[PDB]
């Protein structure tokens, strides 16, 4: 289930290793553009939150 | 070079190269003025001697 627009759900992620290749597997992700980072370089960066 | 794609990083890298480069050009010009003023003083000093 996905909540309504005015009731967007906020989720916490902490202390785990992230692989973004599994995100790319699904076909209908035809809208995938990023501003602060290049989408193909997410596999060698670290974040804080 | 660790966050942006090469297609767009050229624009970001270019606006910073010129700014740093232009700053050097100002410094050299200032030295020429100072050197010219000192050269006038040296000639006056030589005449005194």
């Amino acid at each position: 289930r996905f909540a309504s627009v005015y009731a967007w759900n906020r989720k916490r992620i902490s202390n785990c290793v992230a692989d973004y290749s599994v995100l790319y597997n699904l076909a209908p992700f035809f809208t995938f553009k990023c501003y602060g980072v290049s989408p193909t370089k997410l596999n060698d960066l670290c974040f804080t939150n | 070079f660790s966050r942006l794609d090469k297609v767009e990083a050229e624009v970001q890298i270019d606006r910073l190269i010129t700014g740093r480069l232009q700053s050097l050009q100002t410094y050299v010009t200032q030295q020429l003025i100072r050197a010219a003023e000192i050269r006038a003083s040296a000639n006056l000093a030589a005449t005194k001697m």
